[PDB]
């Protein structure tokens, strides 16, 4: 009977979708808000998305347990690995128009506990300096020996690479009309 | 069903899969034997036939 | 028997999504994600006899099957990046998710 | 016992509080409750 | 280019071979350029194989050596000078021939064919050590039989 035509107008833009494994949608049938991002963190070649969130203050905080153990306060960060798949187009509608764009990666955000990881790296460093108890020339590739590669090599290149400090903004109309003017 | 596909179906149709296709997939997994002494010497296998 | 309980829910799944594409006409920076089949051997969302949904994204290739099916207690947000620079923009959150299935 | 801690989903733990009071609080997340 | 490398090694040979130099005093000493091009001539000086990289524990350390031994080791090939670095790293207590094979992956024939030439080049002698008798121990001509 009726028809609603659609066209795809998307190139050059690798827009991503995050998934909050903590936050539900609705609180008694009413959907809540999405929290305010303080800052972000990205590393290329491993595609991590380290999102920072800040907490509520002294009412539900218990600061004298937080200050006395780790001294890293008011920050909950969470990690999400970006994964690739085909399809999965995102669409907004116009009045009797609907325009689409391909999504390039999808990340699933799990709570990356930063400080308790950082609490023990000092504990091992002080243990060395209590009782410290005490030279590189080339070698030859041999055809009867193996070298580390595969999945743990990806962790060897995901530890030291260039961060980019994102300026988190809220735009959403510049990209909107950019699709409208393109057929 | 038994005229073109006989009574010894499992015994012959595996060995016929071995001699034609399954041998090329083995020389391609153990090719290029090398000697660390005199490193410019290499023996590599291009195909295999029976 | 239990084959009939499938079609009536997919019948009711047409109406629950036809309402949702009608309330969303006010373009209030709303989004939904859905997956198109690649590997082609554009179109138009249509309404068939008594509310049946199909797309024809090929010149002839018809895709009857569409269905709003996933239940998820997560807040998903579409956001763009560009060239590892000052390009972090939160656009909006996602209300629903449907699929597109080629009929055989 | 459905002891979900918000913003970490981890667990809850009955903590021996100040003056031996029974406050509940998990580790690895700065959260508390009477 | 070259003259900046001629200044730095004269600073490396300025002090007596001890008091092993490092970067934290080097940029105090040679800091006319930024660290981006200072390293590039030192890596070129590593390409001119004079500077070596010695280790004091847990941290980055440098050590310059004299030009006199640099010329005689440049006569050797890649694998010839490579095994000569292991014996001169040992220096005082020698080094066991089988352990040299372990630190190279070069098997028994190619290591023994190398040092057969190297003794005729008069850089290596063989001593008899007593804390493990009947083992092959190599040193320089610098004669440390502390054992
Ligand atoms: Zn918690």
């Amino acid at each position: 009977i009726e028809e609603f035509p659609l066209k795809i107008s998307g190139e050059e833009e690798s827009l991503h979708v995050f998934q909050y494994a903590n936050r539900p949608r609705l609180v008694g049938r009413k959907p809540a808000e999405h929290p305010f991002i303080s800052a972000a963190r990205y590393k290329p070649k491993s595609h991590l998305w380290e999102i920072d969130i800040p907490l509520d203050e002294q009412a539900f905080y218990n600061k004298d347990k937080a200050e006395s153990e780790w001294n890293g306060v008011n920050v909950q960060t969470l990690k999400g690995v970006g994964v690739e798949n085909n399809g999965q187009y995102a669409a907004f509608v116009k009045d009797m128009q609907v325009y689409l764009v391909p999504i390039e990666r999808v990340a699933q955000l799990k709570p990356f506990f930063k400080y308790i990881d950082d609490a023990n790296v000092t504990r091992k460093q002080e243990d060395a300096r209590r009782n410290p108890n005490p030279m590189s020339v080339k070698s030859v590739n041999d055809p009867s020996q193996n070298r580390l590669t595969g999945s743990l090599l990806a962790h060897k290149v995901a530890d030291e690479e260039a961060n980019i400090e994102l300026t988190w903004a809220e735009g959403t109309f510049e990209q909107f009309k950019d699709t409208i003017v393109k057929e | 069903f038994l005229k073109v596909k006989g009574l010894v179906k499992q015994h012959l149709d595996s060995f016929n899969y071995f001699v034609d296709t399954d041998l090329k997939k083995i020389i391609k997994a153990n090719q290029l034997i090398l000697s660390d002494v005199d490193p410019e010497f290499y023996l590599k296998y291009v195909d295999i036939r029976v | 028997k239990e084959a009939a309980a499938e079609l009536e829910l997919l019948n009711a799944d047409h109406q629950h999504i036809l309402r949702k594409l009608k309330k969303m006409n006010n373009k209030p920076e709303r989004f939904m994600v859905f997956q198109l089949p690649t590997r082609l051997p554009v179109g138009s969302i249509r309404v068939h006899k008594s509310g049946k949904l199909s797309v024809k994204i090929g010149n002839v290739v018809m895709d009857i099957g569409k269905g709003a099916e996933t239940t998820f207690l997560q807040d998903v947000i579409a956001l763009s990046i560009a060239d590892d620079a000052s390009s972090a923009e939160l656009l909006g959150r996602v209300d629903g998710k449907i699929v597109v299935t080629p009929q055989i | 016992m459905l002891s979900f801690c918000p913003s970490c989903n981890n667990m809850l733990l009955i903590t021996s509080g100040d003056s031996g009071v029974y406050t509940l609080a998990c580790r690895s997340c700065p959260y508390e409750f009477p | 280019l070259s003259d900046n490398a001629k200044t730095l090694h004269s600073q490396m040979m300025s002090k007596g071979i001890g008091a092993l130099f490092t970067q934290q005093e080097l940029q105090k000493q040679m800091g006319i350029g930024s660290l981006t091009d200072l390293m590039s001539i030192v890596q070129e000086l590593l390409d001119k194989n004079l500077i070596k990289l010695v280790k004091q524990n847990d941290e980055l350390k440098f050590q310059g050596v004299l030009e006199s031994e640099a010329q005689k080791k440049a006569t050797m090939s890649a694998e010839e000078a490579l095994v000569y670095s292991y014996i001169e790293a040992s220096g005082r207590e020698g080094i066991w021939s089988k352990t040299i094979k372990a630190r190279t992956n070069l098997h028994q024939h190619v290591v023994l064919k190398c040092l057969k030439s190297l003794e005729s080049q008069r850089y290596v002698k063989s001593v008899k050590s007593v804390k493990f008798p009947t083992r092959k121990i190599y040193m320089l001509y610098s004669l440390q039989p502390s054992v």
